[PDB]
Formats: C-alpha cells, structure tokens, sequence
C-alpha cells in the first residue's frame, strides 16, 4: 500500500449518555451545610458527555490494546467476602464493537465493579481498551501499525462523591477527629464527570489523503498474505437523532401516552486505497528468513 | 369515548377449569389496562397492569394477553378464595369520558 | 403504602360534605390520586383524578359542578357540594402508581374505605 | 455556528435519513418504530442546514411536533454529501469548495414521552420505594455555537 | 441528644392511640429513626424504620396493617389503628446514628421510654 | 430472612471472671453489628457497634470480636452494677424479616 | 436588641416548666442563645448554649438529662423536666454577641428577668 | 505567555540614546501579577485537646 483515505459524511455533532440509577451520593464543589446521612438506595438521574477522541492504525496484524482486569490474590492472605481483588495489566486484541475509555480509566467494569451503577449504559457490562502504543512499536517487525494518529481532550465540568461503605478507613491522623453535628464523617471517594470540549473542523483527521514514504518499523507497508487491518475510531459524529410514532392520528389534544420514544444513530464510512505491485526473488539465502517470519506465508505459495 | 362494555355473566366452573373473560373496547387504547378482583366484603385488589406485567404478591398462575382494542384473561386452577368479582380497566385519561369500567362477576366455584 | 380515611357520617341532603384522605409512607406530591365509588347491585363509579406538581384536575363528565378535589402537600380530600339521595355508597382513596410518562389510572395501592350515606 | 460556499455547473445533491417501507413480517402497531433509509435529493433555496440535531426528515419521523424548535419543526433538515458529488464520474456537480464549522453542548435534558424500548433488566439492580419505577431512558443535549469571530 | 416522649394511657381496644417523639438537640431531617416495644419476660420486639431525607419505611413482617409512621420536620410519631390485647408493653424511640453508606441499626441515643397499655 | 437466635441462657460467675457470649447468625450480615446492656428499670443502654468500636463514655476493658456469621463479647472484672440483659443486634435492614434480635441474660453476681 | 421574657410562675415539683424568649430587633438564626440562673446570696450559675447556623447544643455538666433547649426561628426556650427544690432562683436569657470565629460566652444585650420558683 | 527567564539583546534601541548609561546607573522596573499566591498559614495555641 501507498496511500490511504478514509471518508466520512455526517455532520460534525455531539453525542450524549447517563444512567437511571446512577451511584451519585451528594455534591461537594459547595455545601453550604454538612451532608446528611445516606438510607438504602439514594441513587438518582444524571447524563454526561464523553471525551473526544479520534484514532486511525493500519498494520497487516490486528492491534493490540490493554486495560486493567481482576487476578488471582495471593494464597497466604485470608480472602474476606467483599475486599478489594486485585489488578493487573491484561494484553488482548480489540476488536469491532468494543468500546474505548471514557476518562473513567480502561477496566472491565463486569468484574471489577458488582454496582453495574458507576458508569452510564453503554460501558456498563463491556469492557473499555486504550491501545498499547509501547508494545505495538517494540514488536521487532513492525506488522502491527504503519502509522497511526491520535487527538484527544477533556475537561471536569462537576464533582460528586459516591453513596457506597468506606472500603478502606481514614487514619486518624490525617484530620483533627470532629464533635458534634460531624463526629461521623463523610464519603472520602470522589469521581468526576468528564466532557469534551467544543468540536470544531480545523482537527479533523479524515477525508484527507495519507500518503507514506517510510514507516518506523521494518515491514514497510507490505500485506503479507494478502491482508490489511484498519482501526477507526470517531466520537466527533455522534448524533444521537430521536424520532416518535403516533398511536392514533385521529384526537385533538395533546395526551402524553399516544406517542412512543426511540433512540437511533447512523453512522457510515468509505475507504480507498492504493497499492503497488512488488515481486520477491527467491533463495535460500532468503527462504529461512521468511520461514522464521510466519508459517502460514511459505506455506500459502506451493514454493 | 373509548367504552369497555363487558356484557358477559361468568359461567359455572369447577376445581381446576379454565375460564376465558373477555373485555372488548370501542377505541384504540394501545397497551394501557388493568384488571382487579374485587371479593364482596373488602376492599378491590389488582392483579395485573398493561396486559402483560403482574403485580407483587400474586401467583403466576393467572395469565394475561390481548392487545389493539380486545383483550382477556385467564387463568386455570381455580381454589376456594377465588369468589370474587372481577373489572377491566383502560387507562386512556381522557375528559368527555363516562368510563366507570365496568362489568364482570364470577359464580361460587363448586 | 397504606392509605387512611375519614370515618363516615349519616346525613340529611342539603349539607356540605368531605373526606379527608392521609397515607402511611409515600408522599403525596410525587403521585396522583383519584377517588371512586362502590354503590351496592353492581356499583362501581370513577370520580375523577389530580395530579402531582401539574396539580390538575380532570372530572367525570356527569361529575361537573358537583365535586371539588383538595390537595395540600400532607392531605388531600374531596367535597361534595350538594347530595342527591342515590349516593349512599362506598368511597375509595387509591394511589396512581405510574411512570415516567403514563399517569395512567392504575390504582396499585388502594385505601381500606368506609360508608357514607344520605337520608332525609 | 457553520459556513460553507459551492459552485458547480449541476445542482448540489444532498443527503438525509427518511423512512422507508418496512417489511411485512410483523404487523405494524400504532406506535412501532419506523425503519430508516438514506435517501438522496437536490437540495433547493428554503431547506435547512443540519443544527445539531441529525440530517432527518421532522414530518413523518417526528409526530409529537414538539422536539425541536419551530424553523425546523416542518422543513426537513439536509446535509450536503460530498462523497457521492466528489465521486461523480465528469465532476460538475461541483469544482470548488470551503466548509467551517463548531459546536459544543450547553444543557442536558429528557424526553418526557413514553419509553418505546425499557432497558433489559440485566443491565442494573432493582431498587424500592421511591426509584421502584424508573426514569425515562431518553435524553437529548441542546447544542449551543461557540464565539463568532472576524478571522 | 435527648430522646422525649409523650405520656401513656390506659385505653380500650378499637381505638387509635398515638405517640409522639421529640429530640432535643440534633436535627431530625438529618438521621433517621426506628421504635421497639419491650414485653414482659424477655420481650424486646423491633416495629420499623424511617429514613432522613429519601423519608422512605420498612416494617416487620407480622407490623403490616398495624402501623403507620408519620414524621415532620419537628416531631415524628408512629400510629396504632387496631389495638389487640397482647400490646401492653414498654415502647422507646431512638436515633438511627449511621455513616455515609450504612443506615444500618445501631440506635446510639435511646428515649427514657413509657408505659402503654390497653385493658377490657 | 438473617436470624441471630442467642438460646443460651448466663451461667453464674464470681467477681474477675469472664463470660463468652455467643451469638450466630443464618446469613452473612457483614460486620454490621449491635451490642447493648439492659438495666432491668431504666432504658437500654449501648457498649459496641459494628463488633470492634466501643462507644464514649464505657471503659476498655469490654472486648469485641468475630467476623461473617458468628461473632462474641466478652469482658473480664465484673462488678457489681454489670447485673443486666444483654442483646446482640444486626443492621442488615431488611423488608420481609421479622427480626426483633432476642436473647440474652446476665445473672446477679455473687 | 431587648430580650424579652415570660412571666414566671409558682409551681409544685414533678411539672415541666417552660420559659419563651423573645428579641426585639435583631434575628435570631444569626446569633447564639444561652440562659443563666441567680440564686440568691451569691448564686449566679450557667445552664448551656445554641450556636445560630448548626444549632448544636451543649450544656454543663450537672446539667445534662435536666434541660432542654429548643428554638424556632422566632422564639428560643428552654425546658424543664423534673424541678428539685433548690431551684428558686432568677433565669436570664442574652444574645451572644461573637465575631465570624468565637462563640464565646460573651452575652451583650441581657434580658429583663423574671422570677420563677417551685413549693410544696 | 511568559516574558521573563530569556534574555533580551539590543541593537537599537527606539530613541536617541542607544543604550547610554549617565551617570552610572539604570532603571529597571518589573510588574507581574502571575506569581501571586499568598501562603495561608495558621499557629494553635494549645495542641492537647482532642476536639
């Protein structure tokens, strides 16, 4: 392959999410007084916007992303029901239909988190990968990207701090122990709700020609056995269009339960290449090296 | 005026029958029902909303169908405590209505 | 959850009437409420419905003129104006359990009732 | 905010989703969600840009006439594809063109309509007494532009 | 910090009877509270609760039908409708003292607590 | 339904000796936990909560153990106005449980 | 600016015993209350305090389970739940006048005082 | 947007004096407003109470 595009032809707009039940607690940019104390489920509405985010990789292997994910804890330590498990780094494939992180850090929420209520819908029992930029860079052939962009932003626009028991304690300490109306203390986790900034044309990343001379690995843009992978991901056209259906078309008044809701969104792409045709000599000077490459490459031509 | 009529006298039923009521509308009222059991002494008691969903406490034994403008009810299994009188109900809140959603009994089960 | 009356009263026609109606452990500006009437035969008479933070009403169409439904944010009732003689029946306060967009007029938890009647 | 200039020897071609004619299968309610489908068509001096709100037709895909404001309450907001008028085999459907555009979100809403579609039950935890019922699942953000300038 | 109450009475069984509860200097719309009755020979038996801000309640098992909080932000009270002879007990009301999360049944401060009975 | 049932009745002890009370539970409550020292003419009366933090004013040498489904407390030197009833008690706050957290009683101390 | 009182009474011991106290200018959501008795020779003693936006109270040490204070947003009182002999004595009521940090003990403005006693 | 730590080398300056010193002394001023956090300290005068 020489050069690239990738099309794009909705319009540039916002997308938006949030959850029902969502674990809010309080808020705490202002009390004017002290917070007051938490019954059973005091969990309530809130939506939110996601950070903007825009990516494109081509390589001849699919990428290879990252996120944090539960392990096994140690042996020697009793395991309590309800302490914290433990984390550690997990190498997968992503894969069409995965979600990517939100500001709300890449975790598999399912095993991680038993609430399904610290996140909105759509991240709520999927798992969230940024892409291993380090790995992919350090595979000492290079058939994982050619090339790849990224931009990126966001901003806190509030902060609440979440209904739910103190995990861990508070040492005594830290804070000079209170009397009175505070001798109990309040909720120490906070969690901020991101969002993007504007979205505007000047940073766009697609509908424009990329044309590569060189690459930093050593594959210099050749499918090996006649494949090709291309990333896209997009949050900059993210409408979200709501429609309605009548029940009956025939009253003259406005009643709320003749018109149902629904939520769809489109989204579509095009791609168009260029690739040039190169031949391969062959000797067995050469035939080892391609043998220690792949398998499957040798094998596929009857050589 | 969307009207529910219910001009059906239950039938005699034995332990363990089957008994099909059926509560028609004039107009459309999509999904939006209710049925209650109203035993003569006491106060009336639901059993199921929107023609599909059951309400807490009530075994599963009692089914509901219908949709568009005829809807039913039934169940099978009939015990002693089932003597009662029985209502459909729409939901349709509308103004120039004289609904009182009437109609429906049920017979002593022998 | 449970709902409470007002304990019921002989009267002669001619004279303003009310019934007052308290619940347990909902409040009441978040639901709706309506009132029905159980007459003896078959009876079974709806009387109308109000609304939460709309606080609206809606009557039966026979029902105009004839009743007037209060609601403060820890009781509501509702009045009668001027008896006829065939309202010896039995009143019912219910609450419209709903939906974020149906105020539709299942009354889930309903209320225990009492008797009032008219004589002359 | 938003900005465009064309010229072309033909008429501009634009694009926006509009309903289709679904298929038989199930009988249609009062009150099913009505299929989509792009469609394409030349776009005349009246029509409405897109403004944060999707390239959609308000007629027949919005019912309750009280979802968006009034300009676009009737008229059908299109879009100018630019992929089918650069792929265009002679090319003058246009030769020359310049777009700008930006916009942020400034408030958070609901839909105060009848949920269509509930969410499966899988996907939270029931609660009691007061969030016994659920919210509405349907929220739309009210777009906003960002500061005009000179440059 | 203290708990009040108000005084007891001998009554007949088929009438309401009311209590009334009162703090002293803590704030009731910011903790919750929970009644118990105390029988002869061991009885010690919990009614229900009530919660601060969401004003939410959870009865007992064999406690529904039977009672009826009530609470404003001044005085809470708890209500008996129908009154059998086996009530004759010691009743106390306390302050729920909780954390951020809990809500769980510690009651830290108690009320000096009456004597209630009903008699034939 | 979580169930502490206490069915131990206090065996007589002299002055310094130490008394283990038992008290189980059916389900896993956590370390949501009450403990209190009835006077048998005033009103009750609190020591621990959650089976590890002792109140203000109450000295130290009460103790507080016990994790998941059984828990204990014990103490040592009693005196003479230790002459009570104690009740252990969950915080579990369940709907349909009909707990009442019973059982439990102190001797006169010789 | 003037405190103003209720009028005292002669009473027998085991009655509760209440004493309003009003302002004139100033309100009282602001500032802080406390009372104070004079007994006769020197007695001059301190019964407990309230602080205007917390409302929190604390009281002295051989005071506690005797008094309780209470305050609305238009009047402040104090509260007695069982007399003892010994007090016969003259209650005050004062502003705190503080600054955005102390709360001390300083009462500014007094009250006029009225003479309150218990017999048998 | 900062201005100082960098150095500035003249080669003319605006007005007739290209940088002459009479008398044997400059003057030098300087305004800056983004470095002007004031630190909040606070003293106890007894550090054994527990409240």
């Amino acid at each position: 392959c020489v050069g690239v595009e990738v099309g794009r032809g909705q319009p540039l707009g916002v997308g938006i999410s949030g959850h029902p039940l969502l674990n809010k607690l309080d808020d705490t940019e202002n009390a004017s007084a002290y917070a007051a104390n938490a019954g059973v489920d005091n969990r309530e509405c809130i939506s939110m916007d996601y950070k903007q985010t825009q990516l494109c990789l081509i390589g001849c292997k699919p990428p290879i992303g990252e996120h944090w994910g539960k392990g096994s804890p140690c042996t020697n330590v009793a395991v309590n029901p309800g302490d914290c498990p433990p984390l550690e780094l997990i190498n997968t494939v992503i894969q069409d239909g995965d979600m990517v992180d939100t500001g709300f850090g890449a975790m598999d929420f399912t095993t991680l988190q038993a609430n399904k209520s610290e996140v909105p819908l759509d991240i709520c029992t999927s798992i969230c990968k940024y892409p291993d930029y380090i790995k992919m860079v350090s595979e000492p052939y290079g058939d994982s990207l050619f090339f790849y962009l990224r931009r990126e932003q966001m901003f806190v626009r509030h902060l609440f701090n979440r209904a739910g028991a103190v995990g861990e304690n508070v040492p005594d300490d830290l804070y000079i122990k209170g009397s009175g109306s505070t001798a109990n203390l309040a909720s120490s986790n906070y969690f901020p709700t991101p969002s993007g900034s504007m979205v505007t044309s000047d940073a766009q990343i697609f509908n424009k020609p990329y044309w590569l001379q060189r690459a930093q690995g050593h594959n210099n843009g050749i499918c090996w056995g006649n494949q090709l992978f291309v990333t896209v991901v997009d949050t900059t056209r993210s409408t979200n269009m709501s429609l309605c259906a009548a029940i009956s078309t025939s009253e003259t008044t406005y009643k709320n339960t003749n018109f149902k809701e629904y939520l769809r969104h489109g989204e579509e792409y095009d791609l168009q290449f260029i690739f040039q045709l190169c031949k391969i000599t062959l000797t067995a000077d050469v035939m080892t090296y391609i043998h220690s490459m792949n398998s499957t490459i040798l094998e596929d031509w009857n050589f | 005026d969307p009207m529910l009529t219910q001009t059906a006298a239950s039938v005699e039923v034995a332990v363990g029958g089957t008994v099909t009521i059926k509560c028609q509308a004039s107009q459309s009222i999509g999904g939006y029902l209710s049925w209650y059991q109203q035993k003569p002494g006491q106060r009336p008691k639901l059993l199921i909303y929107r023609a599909s969903t059951l309400a807490s406490g009530v075994p599963s034994r009692f089914k509901g169908s219908g949709s568009g403008t005829e809807y039913t009810l039934t169940f099978s299994g009939v015990e002693c405590a089932d003597a009662a009188a029985y209502y459909c109900q729409q939901g349709y809140t509308s103004s120039d209505i004289n609904n009182a959603f009437g109609g429906g009994t049920e017979v002593v089960v022998k | 959850q449970s709902v409470k009356e007002s304990e019921g009263r002989l009267v002669t026609p001619g004279t303003p009437l009310t019934l007052t109606c308290t619940a347990s452990g909902f409040t009441m500006s978040r639901y709706h409420m309506t009132w029905v009437r159980q007459a003896p035969g078959k009876g079974l008479e709806w009387i109308g419905i109000i609304y939460a933070r709309n606080s609206d009403t809606y009557y039966a169409n026979w029902a105009k003129g004839r009743f007037t439904i209060s609601k403060t944010s820890t009781t509501v009732d509702l009045k009668i104006t001027s008896p006829t003689i065939e309202d010896t029946a039995t009143y019912f306060c219910a609450r419209v359990d709903s939906d974020s967009s149906g105020a539709f007029d299942r009354l889930d938890l309903w209320g225990q009732g009492t008797l009032v009647t008219v004589s002359s």
